[PDB]
RNA sequence: CCCGGCGAGGGGAGUGAAAAAGAACCUGAAACCGUGUACGUACAAGCAGUGGGAGCACGCUUAGGCGUGUGACUGCGUACC
RNA sequence: ACCGGGAGAUAGCU
RNA sequence: GUGAAGAGGGAAACAACCCAGACCGCCAGCUAAGGUCCCAAAGUCAUGGUUAAGUGGGAAACGCGGAAGAUGUAACGGGGCUAAACCAUGCACCGAAGCUGCGGCAGCGACGCUUAUGCGUUGUUGGGUAGGGGAGCGUUCUGUAAGCCUGCGAAGGUGUGCUGUGAGGCAUGCUGGAGGUAUCAGAAGUGCGAAUGCUGACAUAAGUAACGAUAAAGCGGGUGAAAAGCCCGCUCGCCGGAAGACCAAG
RNA sequence: GAACUCGCUGUGAAGAUGCAGUGUACCCGCGGCAAG
């Protein structure tokens, strides 16, 4: 069963949020979440945050299974921007797809 | 424009006035007495030469029923039907302001637009008579 | 009566960018280069158009050098040959044939030298 | 036969419109030069 | 002192190719809570080789 | 209707041996150049190379006419600061003719892709013994 | 209902024609930046394209040499106003 | 010294 | 004469030298100048000599010398060349957008069937700044229009195919769910690419120096999911006619 | 303006990284030397 995650309007740049990310494309969620709990980015936290959500949709969501999930895609994007007095705050928009096959 | 190297006001610059803006003016022109004769009488012998005109001399409704004018209008096989007669009959008249496409005027209401526009004209002995001694 | 040119414009954009494919990122996106870009593409499709019968004829004389050294013969010979024996094959079927066929040039080369006399 | 009505055949022109592309004749300038 | 064109997106991701950092990949279980951990470190309930800790 | 163009991999490439022992430099260069880029064989396309590997044997054994026995000189730039390291012809070829032949060879074939990978493709030997006897290189005279 | 920090955000169920209508709320293209898919590149020098072009995957006349996506290589080629 | 108006003030030239 | 306002070719590239006037296309042949050892295509051509000097392949005047020059030979274009240099003659080829061969158009006349005013021949023109003349496409609005299409799917956006010398036109997949509009005319706030043109949005430099007094912090505990800079206690240190406290103004 | 941003020789509204010939160089980062 597919299963998709992701935040709006985080607090974090668009591309330093990327390095952690790319991490998770391509490796299983039992270490995943290991890597990400002891990931010194800041954009580690939020990571974890998505993974911990999207594996806890695919757990309720879905009958029972949840060890063999394995993470297909994940990517981030840029978000809408504040000014202010010139200085401009970026925003990131995390994605990560789980499917077990 | 309303406000105050160029003011902001400027064409060039948003929120401004047009390099050239229109202004009111009138776009009708004088028209002559003689082409505007000359044409209507083309235009009449282009529709009477195509067989549009059909003219009966008593065209009267007894009463001002609308009803009785469409029954009219079907008994004659006609449609779009422009009903110029030379003497304008109040109870035709208040009849026929509400079907559309039928519409009737008086002597002097002749205009190129209604004839070109409406597809079939209908006229009394006396609406002919009364044009041709008009400018005819 | 405004006239609203946000429609035509995006028609031409689109139309010009359609032959900007595959020209190294901004030149097929950025409309300012890519129409630059289109018509220097367009001016050397036009020399080239006229270049490849040079090119062609070019690779023609070369095979055709090449198959007459292989006979021993060399290519202004062959050509006088073939001339002198009131033969008008053009260079292209010549060089053709050199390359699918081989007992047919031997015999246009033994012409050619039989008649070159 | 209502549309039929047009104008004669040269009685009418346009007029060209100077300072609007360079495939209409007369380019840039106006038409009037330096 | 001033950049004389704009560097294109190639030139960029070349440059960028060595910020890509490292997973540890070098999980530790504990002797006896068995729980992963990094190497030469205190666990987070509190334990290190199988020997307890204070462990606030 | 398309002309044909030969294949970089299906073409055929033979061996032949070379030996000049006494023979003019320049005309030796030209012919190595032009068969090695194929132009001898009713296949040629420039867009791809047909011509055969060829060895060459006796490189000090080249004869060379006129007073460039003593003008002629090989010079190639050192790099740094001051690479003027030029090197006279007869030195060169005294210890290693090899270098003076494949340089003349790179210098007569075209200087490129097409030109290095042509480049490749010959081989010059100072001794008569070669080592590239398991193919048959058939004995061909020029 | 759940994850979540008793937030923010998200995912199910339902309402809802449509939630590819969710309070950042009609349709939603480019410049800008991302993931997957098909192809090329780590011996190859210059307005980066143009003709030739083997190869690399797919559907087609179920081959019959048709097109689509890329172009190793090659003759030529010193931007706009 | 600043604001609104004469004022879309006027000549050359880009 | 050329450029201005002509592309093409050759001379290493070169706006002033030589040949040479581009309607479009064709994988056909012949020639101009210039070349036939290659790069880069064509004779390693033939006849009699000169050139042994790498002159050729840079040099005057003057009496073979003159000659020394472009850091590298670097003044043969690279190799290389004793003919692959020069002189005189000859044929054979390569060789431009030049000519011819074929196909397809716009214009100019000339000639006739003269027509219904088109047709069939006809020779020729079709590079081009400024400028002039002629001929067209596309968009809003209005009459044609209470006509026609459209919830069995229109606009805008996004792909495909078919068309024409051309602005361009038509059918069609895809989210869309409410207007569009045949033909002929009239009427324009009408066709964008540079004016340091203007409003809005988005990349470069960049994860870059810096994070703004160099008085100097550290530990235990507490709130908090997260804690050195959030809070309490403790050790040390800075200012201490100040970095201490109060008034006038804000 | 856009970049697949080399040295030397020669031409060059006259010192060429983009012109012709020529030689070298696996792709991409880090700290400095400031010749342009």
């Amino acid at each position: 069963m597919e299963t998709i995650a992701k935040h709006r309007h985080a607090r974090s740049s668009a591309q330093k949020v990327r390095l952690v990310a790319d991490l998770i494309r391509g490796k299983k969620v039992s270490q995943a979440l290991d890597i990400l709990t002891y990931t010194n980015k800041k954009a580690a936290v939020l990571v974890k945050k998505v993974l911990e959500s999207a594996i806890a949709n695919a757990e309720h969501n879905d009958g029972a299974d949840i060890d063999d999930l394995k993470v297909t895609k994940i990517f981030v994007d840029e978000g809408p921007s504040m000014k202010r007095i010139r200085i401009l705050k970026r925003t990131s928009h995390i994605t990560v797809v789980v499917s077990d096959r | 424009v309303t406000g105050s190297s160029g003011s902001i006001k400027s064409p060039i610059w948003r929120s401004g006035g047009v390099t050239f803006a229109a202004r009111p003016q009138d776009h009708s022109q004088k028209v002559n007495k003689k082409m505007y004769r000359g044409a209507l009488k083309s235009i009449l012998s282009e529709l009477v030469r195509q067989d549009r005109l059909i003219v009966v001399e008593k065209f009267s409704v007894e009463a001002p029923k609308t009803k009785l004018l469409a029954q009219k209008l079907k008994d004659m096989a006609l449609e779009d039907v422009l009903i110029i007669t030379g003497e304008l009959d109040e109870n035709l008249f208040l009849a026929a302001r509400n079907l559309h496409k039928v519409d009737v005027r008086d002597a002097t209401g002749i205009d190129p637009v209604s004839l070109i526009a409406f597809d079939k004209v209908v006229m009394t002995a006396d609406a002919v008579k009364q044009v041709e001694e008009m400018l005819a | 009566a405004r006239v609203k040119r946000g429609v035509i414009a995006r028609a031409r954009h689109k139309k010009i960018l359609k032959q900007a494919k595959g020209y190294y990122g901004a030149r097929s996106r950025v409309y300012r280069v890519a129409f630059q870009a289109v018509i220097k593409a367009g001016q050397y499709a036009y020399r080239d158009r006229r270049q490849r019968k040079r090119q062609f004829r070019q690779l023609w004389i070369a095979r055709i050098n090449a198959a007459a050294r292989q006979n021993g013969i060399s290519y202004s010979k062959f050509i006088n040959g073939l001339k002198k024996a009131s033969v008008e094959i053009d260079r292209k079927i010549l060089a053709d044939i050199a390359v699918f066929d081989k007992v047919a040039f031997t015999a246009l080369v033994e012409k050619a030298k039989a008649a070159l006399a | 036969r209502l549309n039929t009505l047009s104008p004669a055949e040269g009685s009418k022109k346009a007029g060209k419109r100077l300072g609007r592309g360079i495939g209409s004749g007369l380019g840039k300038t106006g038409g009037r030069g330096h | 002192a001033v950049q004389q064109n704009k560097p294109t997106r190639s030139k960029r991701g070349m440059r960028r190719s060595h910020d890509a950092l490292t997973a540890v990949t070098s999980l530790s279980v504990d002797k006896t809570s068995g729980e992963k951990h990094l190497r030469h470190h205190i666990t987070a309930d509190g334990y290190y080789r199988g020997r307890k800790v204070i462990a606030k | 209707m398309k002309t044909f163009t030969a294949k970089p991999e299906t073409v055929k490439r033979d061996w032949y041996v070379v030996d000049a022992t006494g023979k003019t430099l320049g005309r030796l260069a030209t012919e190595l150049a032009r068969r090695l880029r194929g132009k001898h064989k009713a296949e040629y396309t420039p867009h791809v190379d047909t011509g055969d590997y060829i060895i060459v044997l006796n490189a000090d054994k080249v004869a060379v006419t006129g007073n460039k026995r003593t003008d002629k000189v090989y010079y190639h730039h050192t790099g740094h600061i001051g690479g003027i390291k030029q090197a006279t012809f007869e030195e060169m070829i005294a210890r290693r003719p090899e270098r003076v032949i494949e340089i003349a060879v790179k210098g007569m074939l075209p200087k490129g892709p097409l030109g290095r990978a042509m480049f490749r493709k010959l081989k010059v030997y100072a001794g008569n013994e070669h080592n590239h006897a398991a193919q048959q290189p058939q004995v061909l005279d020029i």
